[PDB]
Formats: structure tokens, sequence, C-alpha cells
RNA sequence: GUAAAUUUAACUGUUAGUCCAAAGAGGAACAGCUCUUUGGACACUAGGAAAAAACCUUGUAGAGAGAGUAAAAAAUUUAACA
RNA sequence: CUGAACUCCUCACACCCAAUUGGACCAAUCUAUCACCCUAUAGAAGAACUAAUGUUAGUAUAAGUAACAUGAAAACAUUCUC
RNA sequence: CUCUUACUUUUAACCAGUGAAAUUGACCUGCCCGUGAAGAGGCGGGCAUAACACAGCAAGACGAGACCCUAUGGAGCUUU
RNA sequence: CUAUCUACUUUCAAAUUCCUCCCUGUACGAAAGGACAAGAGAAAUAAGGCCUACUUCACAAAGCGCCUUCCCCUAAAUGAUAUCAUCUCAACUUAGUAUUAUACCCACACCCACCCAAGAACAGGGUUUGU
């Protein structure tokens, strides 16, 4: 029975969980697009969007270089997620991270999932897109739309 | 010949605008319904031994500690009546019972992931689709229109109520937890092995109404009913010999609040409920 | 198997024997070999009895043909195609000549199981029965617990 | 526990080619607008994502040039540049990554 | 009434007894038990007795989409006037 | 009345007993002489296998089961975790 | 132990790769009673019964799993 | 038991028990003695569930905690054989249990994806936040 049990077992237990997570995680703050086990990064992602919620608060902060000291193993990432990450979401409530689903590895057929940093240099993604306005539904529902305006107005 | 869901082939801007249209619509078509007894109601009968009246579908949300006057501590559990309405209605003869049933639905759910048959069942009905529908065996003087919603005062404080929902699933188990245990060349059908444990409907008989709420529509139970919280469980009369003929004083069909009564308080209680702003007790 | 092997119901060809009897059998052929044991046999029913046979059995051509053989053989044609192949090797002329009438009399129908040891077109001269055969019929033909004049 | 009896062939067949044994056909592949090649409808395309990942590669092969070393993440953000191309007013006071090749039509200069 | 018998010349294999009926002798006037005797059946067939080595019918050499038979189906409900 | 492999009926008739014995026949092989799409008369013999706790080889069943394996990201440079 | 409960790891189950063995007369492999039967999946009577994976279970089938006497046999060792 | 085969893996929920009080110092009882059900409270066990609190714990699981637990299992009268009598393997009548129960369960698209108090797989529920 595992019922509301938020979290995965990972790894050879849970300080290794951590571990591999905080290893996920730099990798991330560094490159800022990254690709692993769908399962894995799913797990991280939590703990992607609360980093930079912890970067919001300052160098100054204590806790928060508490924070990414822990979680950020290669030092160099500490000022940038202070001085470069967090300053970028700044205007952002949440949603800093996108996840989506890639090809199956070859070697294992893992589940693999892309994660990013919303942002970043790097050429985009061929993100899915919803279908043009101007196909057939679309456009049907768009003359409803302009008739319920006309039926309200009256 | 591939499959498909509502929104898959939608745009941005359309997305937002028919969420909003099915979310307009039902809103509307719930609110038509709250005057049923001006709206051709069938007939009203006077309650008589041996009838059954209709149950209703109630969400759990959880459970509280209630005292009464004597000292003593009480857990309830409290549930809701969600857009609670009747379905359909089934004659004796039709119902292939001895008694007529009455269908009623529970909480509302969304028309993207219901079957077109249901789905059209509910159109006729002028209803938003419900999340679980019951059937309540009924006498021929109980029956209410389709379409009649059905609220927490149908119950009152001091009755009691059988409580039907699924268990909580407790997956494969064995036979130390679901049985409690640590030669004819043949094992018995029925005996006890490993396997699948709870996630079966049970019904916890005779639970006392301590309390309602009118105005949130919540029946405070005795003790505890199966299931999870935010499950749905059938709430009806009692069928303990106890129990029968006690209807003589409880809403007969059901409770029309739209019908000529002062209007109910907020919260009805037991006469030995200790209510919140009451003063302490005292046992002199 | 009766069960692993084929099996098929009394018949004639050509209903023969309604209006004429017509010998079936139209063809043999011989193998003979001019030296070999055991063509002995077949080499002195040539000398003595194929004559006689054909003279008897003018409906049916008989084919000699003499040429180095091992097996001997005899093979029977029909009307209906037909085509059966017997061996006669190390056969004393008796035991041919018994064979060889033997294949004069045969159809040349399949040698298998016949279901039934008699064939009927007409089975029935006075009607085949039926449920309603003895029977008696009833005033208006009424059924069981019916009401006339509904 | 050691098998009774050998299992026939005829056994051996219902168990194996039962349909809960056999591969379900899919239903949610598609064809990929962008590239033309097949995709599922909720996985990214495997054709474009490796274009994608290839200029990432790369890229930071380049930036790896720049840097020199480990541990030197700059506390400023990048930007790309291709052949032909200068710096923006919006894209000023950043580490500029310069790449030998033309600004691919899907990768758009912001 | 029947057709076998003895002898001679050679030669081989089987033979560790089960049940039924009968008469004894031992056990317990037990055993599907101990011993002997008489007969039967069983390693030759088939039918019947519920399935059935041992009971009954029958003997046994093939084909038949004919016929006459053999053995072959358990019964039973228990007084009274004053 | 039904009901056998008993009996009758049409036809056939040497064709249901272990070991054992007696009398015939015979697969394939080789030899003599025949034969010459696969035979004959003889002579001979490493001469016939559903009955093995037998040998060797092939392939099944158990079973796609039991079981086995590669710390992480990345630019594959490197760094990180242990 | 009363009296067990929770969690972690391994195993496990699912996906992918690789891929054994003991075992196996044949098998189209049910229950009850009867049959020597507490010797019946296979016989008698009765009952039951559309087909077919996966995960468990260990009542049965089925298997992994001393002592006896007997043979005109030995060997140690003990000597009367 | 590395479990091939047979069998089996929800007969879903009518409940038992001991004590105290009460009925009651009542019916019976010469009297002493002293009911039975009807109930009331309190316990425990069993079955089924549940997490408000307590406890082990902490999105949750659990007990040492809490809640629920229901119908029933042979006389009477009259009266012949035998003009009384006689409960009748005499007949009629009445009563009487078995049987029957009640409760629970019940509608069907896409089944791509995500989530889940659902779950080994499969299946099931939710998605009217498919960021
Ligand atoms: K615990
Ligand atoms: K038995
Ligand atoms: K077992
Ligand atoms: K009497
Ligand atoms: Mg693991
Ligand atoms: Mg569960
Ligand atoms: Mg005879
Ligand atoms: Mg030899
Ligand atoms: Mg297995
Ligand atoms: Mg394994
Ligand atoms: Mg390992
Ligand atoms: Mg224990
Ligand atoms: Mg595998
Ligand atoms: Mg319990
Ligand atoms: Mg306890
Ligand atoms: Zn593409």
């Amino acid at each position: 029975i595992s019922h509301g049990r938020v979290f995965r077992r990972m790894g050879l237990g849970p300080e290794s969980r951590i571990h591999l997570l905080r290893n996920l995680l730099t990798g991330l703050v560094r490159h800022e697009r990254i690709e692993a086990p769908w399962a894995r990064v799913d797990e991280m992602r939590g703990y992607a969007e609360k980093l930079i919620d912890y970067g919001k608060l300052g160098d100054t902060n204590e806790r928060a270089m508490r924070m990414a000291d822990f979680w950020l193993t290669e030092k160099d990432l500490i000022p940038k997620l202070f001085q470069v990450l967090a300053p970028r979401y700044k205007d952002q409530t949440g949603g800093y991270t996108r996840m989506l689903q890639i090809p199956n590895r070859s070697l294992d057929r893992a589940k693999m999932a892309v994660i990013e940093y919303k942002g970043n240099c790097l050429p985009p993604l061929p993100l899915p897109r919803r279908d043009s306005h101007l196909t057939l539904l679309n456009q049907l529902l768009q003359g409803l739309r302009q008739d319920l305006r006309q039926s309200q107005e009256a | 010949k591939s499959g498909t869901w509502w929104d898959e082939h939608l745009s941005e801007e359309n997305v937002p605008f028919i969420k909003q249209l099915v979310s307009d619509e039902d809103k509307a078509q719930l609110a038509s319904k709250l005057c049923p007894l001006k709206d051709e109601p069938w007939p009203i009968h006077p309650w008589e031994p041996g009838s059954f009246r209709v149950g209703l579908i109630a969400l759990k949300l959880g459970m509280m500690p209630l005292w009464t006057k004597d000292g003593q501590k009480h857990v309830v559990t409290l549930l809701q009546v969600q857009d609670c309405h009747v379905l359909k209605y089934t004659s004796k003869e039709n119902c292939n019972g001895k008694m007529a049933t009455l269908s009623v639905g529970g909480k509302t759910v969304s028309r993207f992931r219901k079957a077109t048959s249901i789905l059209e069942f509910y159109r006729e009905l002028g209803l938003p689709p419900k999340q679980t529908v019951k059937i309540f065996n009924i006498t021929d003087n109980a029956a209410i229109k389709p379409g009649t919603p059905l609220y927490a005062a149908h119950f009152r404080p001091g009755q009691y109520v059988d409580v039907t929902a699924k268990t909580i699933g407790k997956g494969f188990q064995g036979v130390m937890k679901r049985w409690g245990f640590k030669d004819i060349g043949r094992v018995w059908p029925g005996t006890k092995m490993p396997g699948k444990m709870g996630n079966i409907y049970r019904t916890e008989y005779g639970l006392k109404v301590w309390r309602i709420n009118t105005k949130h529509n919540i029946i405070y139970v005795n003790g505890s009913v199966p299931g999870h919280k935010n499950c749905l469980v059938k709430v009806k009369d009692s069928k303990l010999p106890a129990y029968k003929d006690l209807g003589k004083n409880l809403p007969f069909p059901t409770y029309f609040p739209d019908g000529d009564e002062e209007e109910l308080p907020e919260d009805l209680y037991d006469e030995n409920v200790c209510q919140p702003g009451a003063p302490s007790i005292t046992f002199a | 198997t009766a069960r692993g092997t084929p099996s098929r119901f009394l018949a004639s060809v050509l209903h023969n024997g309604l209006g004429r009897y017509v010998q079936q059998l139209q063809r043999l052929s011989f193998s003979v070999s001019r030296d070999g044991a055991s063509s002995r046999g077949a080499r002195e029913f040539v000398e003595r009895e194929v004559i006689d046979f054909a003279r008897r059995n003018p409906g049916v051509v008989i084919y000699v043909n003499s040429r180095p053989c091992c097996v001997p053989r005899v093979v029977a044609e029909y009307l209906n195609g037909a085509v059966r192949e017997e061996s006669i090797h190390c056969k004393s002329v008796e035991e041919i000549s018994t064979l060889v009438q033997k294949l004069a009399d045969q159809s040349g129908l399949d040698v298998i199981r016949i279901r039934k040891p008699f064939h009927t077109d007409n089975p029935s001269i006075q009607g085949q029965w039926h449920p309603f055969t003895n029977k008696p019929t009833t005033f208006r033909g009424l059924r069981p617990r019916e009401v006339q004049d509904p | 526990a050691a098998p009774k009896n050998r299992r026939t062939i005829e056994v051996n067949r219902c168990r194996r080619r039962n349909p809960q044994k056999l591969i379900k056909v899919k239903n949610n592949i598609d064809v990929c607008p962008e590239c033309g090649h097949l995709k599922q409808k909720h996985v990214l395309c495997a054709y474009c994502y490796e274009k994608v990942c290839k200029e990432t590669a790369e890229i930071r092969r380049q930036i790896g040039k720049q840097e020199g070393g480990p541990f030197k993440a700059p506390t400023i953000e990048t930007v790309v540049l291709y052949t032909g191309e200068t710096p923006s007013e919006q894209d000023q006071g950043k580490r500029i990554i310069e790449r030998d090749r033309k600004r691919p039509s899907w990768f758009t200069q912001n």
C-alpha cells in the first residue's frame, strides 16, 4: 500500500535518492537542459522549481545560501543561481521549468524526458503546438463564439 | 481511426472559450431545477406505515469530534450532498422487484469523459452528468419526479441511516492482514487465502444523524463510514428492525425547500448534542 | 478402420443393369517378361488363357506388352475412368486367371467402405413418415385449449 | 516442484498465442508536420529532437572554449550569434557565443 | 457309449496358488488367517451380477445393417371391545 | 418381450492359451547363377526392436521460466556522488 | 512473546537484453458417493461444465525426497 | 518447494457471550425460597469497517484507538375406529418451523496522455486546469 506516498524510491535509499536528484539538479543549473529517465526528471522537477524560489531570496539570505551550497555541488553555479537564474524569473511566480517526454533510449528502452530552465540561450525544443485557429473545427467554434457575443450584448 | 479527446483539435483561443461555455450551461442547468414544486411535481402523498422513501448520494468530507450533554465524546463523519438529483423512476412491474426503484445521481462530473449513451440520457433530463448513480427501492407513494434535487435536510437529527460505499483498497494482501492468520484432498470453495483486499462495497448499519447543516447540506453521522475521504457514499434510512416506522416525522417523499414552510436554521441538532456556542456544560 | 478411411454409398455406373448390362472393364494391359522367373505364370497365361478370355470379353481390349520387367503387372481401366493396377508377380496361371476374371466383373468404383448394403432412389411408395402421418385432424383445425369464435 | 507431465504443443500454443501475449497495435502514431517523420502524439519527434540536440552540442562545445576550464560558469546571460549577425541592444552585456554557421530557420533570434 | 492307450526313439519348458463350494484338523465356531483333502473358476473368449481375476451364463476362433435363446430387475411396516 | 463371440441362418472355415516343441513362410543384406524400374532358385550371415534405470546424436517440455548486468550529467573534454 | 505495526534495501512484479536445470508414458488433466477406496481427474451412479492469459496459494497429484530379513558372498578386528 | 497439473484465492452484511441493575422481593411460593422474558448499563470476543483524537507515526499506513452488528428454528381444540374416553402413522379444523428473506450490487464513449485515496500486470476512478 502506497496511499499518499508522494516521493519515489530511487538509488540505494533515502540519502542516495537525494544525491541522485542533487546531481541531476546540478547538471540542469549548469547546462539549463538535460535529458534523463522520465521518472527521475519528474522526481527532480520539484526541486528544480523550489531552487529558483530560494535563489529569489537573495545571496544575502543565509538560509538560501545554505540551500544552494548543499544542492549545488559545483560552487561556481551558486553565483549563477542568485545572479542569473533568479533574476531571469523575477517576474514569473512559477513554471520555471518545462518537461517533455522524448523517445525511449536505445540501450534499456527507458522512458526518457528532457527538462530545461525556461529562457535559456539553447535552441528551442520542438514544443507541441495546438492546432491552428484557422482550422475547420476552430473556425466553426470561432463563429459560435462571435454569435454568443451578439446574444450577450442584446 | 485514431483516438481523440475533447480538446485535441482545439486552438489556444478556443480551449478557454469552450471550457467556459460548458461550465456556464452546467451552472444554468442546475439552477433551473431549484423549484421542483412549481414545475408540475408528482403527487405528494402522506407517509404511511410500510413506506420506503428515497435516499441520497453524499461525499465524505472527513471526521470531527462531537460531544453530548452527558459528557461523552462521539466521532462523526461529515457527509456533504453535492448536486444530488433524482434521475429515473421505475414502477414495480418494470423493475423486476417487489418495490419500485428511484435512481439518484451524485457529484457533477465533466461531460468530456462520459460515454455517448450516458451523455444522451442526461441531455434529456437537463442535468449535468453525475459521477455515481445508485438505485433506491421505494413504495409507489414515495415516487419523486426525475430531476428533483435532494438535500441534506432530507434526513433529520435523531434518525438512523445505513451508509454504503466502496472500502479503501489495500491491493493484494496476505492472509495475516486480510484474515488475521499468521485434508479432503482439495481446497474448499471459499477458503481464506491471499488476494485483493478492500475496494468492495460495504454497509454500516444504524448510524444516527447527530446534526444537519442546511447551508452546506452536510449530514453529521455517528462513527465512521467505509471508503476514503472525498468518496461518494449512498445514504439511506436504516433498515434495522428497531428503526422501522420512525419515518413518520421525516420529510415524505422528500424535503422540498421550495415548499411553503419556515426556512430551516443553518444547523439542526439532536437534543443531546452540545452545540458550539452553548455554555460550558455541568453535570449537576 | 472406418474412421481412418473414406466411404461411399452403394452405387452403379450409368444405372448399369436397368436397361441393359454393360461390362465396365474396357481395357487390360499386361506387362510380361520374355525372361524372368516372376513372369513364368504370366507367360503361361498369355500362351493358353489370354486368347480364350479375349473372345469371351469382346468389349475389353487387351494389350500384352512383352518387355524386360522384374514385376509383371496388369493394368485394368474402367468406363468411369478408374485405373486399377495389379501385380501378377510369381502368380500361377490359375491365380492370374482368377484375378483377371475378378477385374472383369468389377464396376471400377472405389473398393472402400460402403455405408449401406442397399441403395434406392424411391424409398417410399406410400409417403415418408412425418409427425402428422398418424395424427387425426380436428374440426376447424382448432389447437389445444383454443376457442372458436374468438 | 518438478512438472508432472510434458506440456503439449497444443496447450503451449494456447498459452503463447493468447491475445494477452500478442503485441498491441498502436494508434497514437502520427506524422511530424515539420520534418514529415513519424512520432507519437505525446512524445517529441525523434528526428526533430536530434536536430536540436546536434546544434545544442555544437553550441555547448563553443561555450567550453570560451570558459576554458572547469568551475567557470559565467554570472551573466548567454546569447548565441550566427554568422552575419551583430549583438542586439537587448543582447548587450551578455556572453556571446559565435557559431560558424547560418542561423537555422527553426532557431529564431529573439 | 466312445477313441484313445501303452511302448520305443529323442527333447524342452512350466511348476513360490488366489478365490468359491464341501469335509476335517488349528486359531477366536476372527481375518482377503494356519494345514490337508474333493470339486470348480482364474494365465483362452464373451454375456450378466453397479464398478468387478475367483459368483452366474457360455466356452473362444471369419463376414452379415438376420433370427431363436442363456444367465439376467429383492422384499417387507408390525390388533381390540368394555 | 428384451438380452451373448451360445445356437440357427447366407457365405467362409487352418486364422484367440504362456513357456516350449514341431511344420511352413518371410523383410533386408551378401554370394553363386538368373534377372535387368528391382527379380528368381539356392548358398550364407554382425539377418528384423513401442517393451532396457542401455550407449551416442538431434530436438522438445519445464520456459522465454530461474538467473545474470551498466553510479550521475555533459561538450564525452570533464565534473559530481559514493 | 501477548500481538503485531511502520519504513528502507534486496527480492519481487512490469518493460528491454541475454538465457539454465531437475522433471516429462500419453493427456481432450472436474466434484460427490460407491468400488478393498483415508487406493480414483481416467471405473459405476449422480452432479457440474463456452474458450483462453496473468498473479497467488500449497489440500491432492506429482515429485526433491533410515530400518528389516533374506546370498551355501566379503573385510576389518576379536579371541576360549 | 525455481509449483507443470487438480483444487482454491468476497457463500459481500441477520452475533455471540459473561457480568451489574431492573423487572421484584413481583409471579410462583404452606412458607422459606424465589422467577422468566421484557428491558438498562457495562465488559469482552468475533465479523465488518475507519483515522477525530490517543498511540506507532505523520500528504499516508496502522492498533494499543474508534464506530457498526438485525428474523426464526411442536402443542391446542374437537373427535371416531371402540356411541364414555382418547393430541390423530384417523379425518377435519387452529397454532407451529422449514421454506421465501431484506440490504448491497446495476448506465455505458476515448481508452492516446496525465493524475489517483485504484492497482503486481491488466483493469478501475478523475481530468470542466491536456502547464
Ligand atoms: K507502526
Ligand atoms: K474414494
Ligand atoms: K500442494
Ligand atoms: K383412542
Ligand atoms: Mg531500484
Ligand atoms: Mg489502494
Ligand atoms: Mg461357437
Ligand atoms: Mg545382432
Ligand atoms: Mg513457472
Ligand atoms: Mg527474477
Ligand atoms: Mg545487482
Ligand atoms: Mg508473531
Ligand atoms: Mg524478461
Ligand atoms: Mg479489525
Ligand atoms: Mg486490539
Ligand atoms: Zn519532426
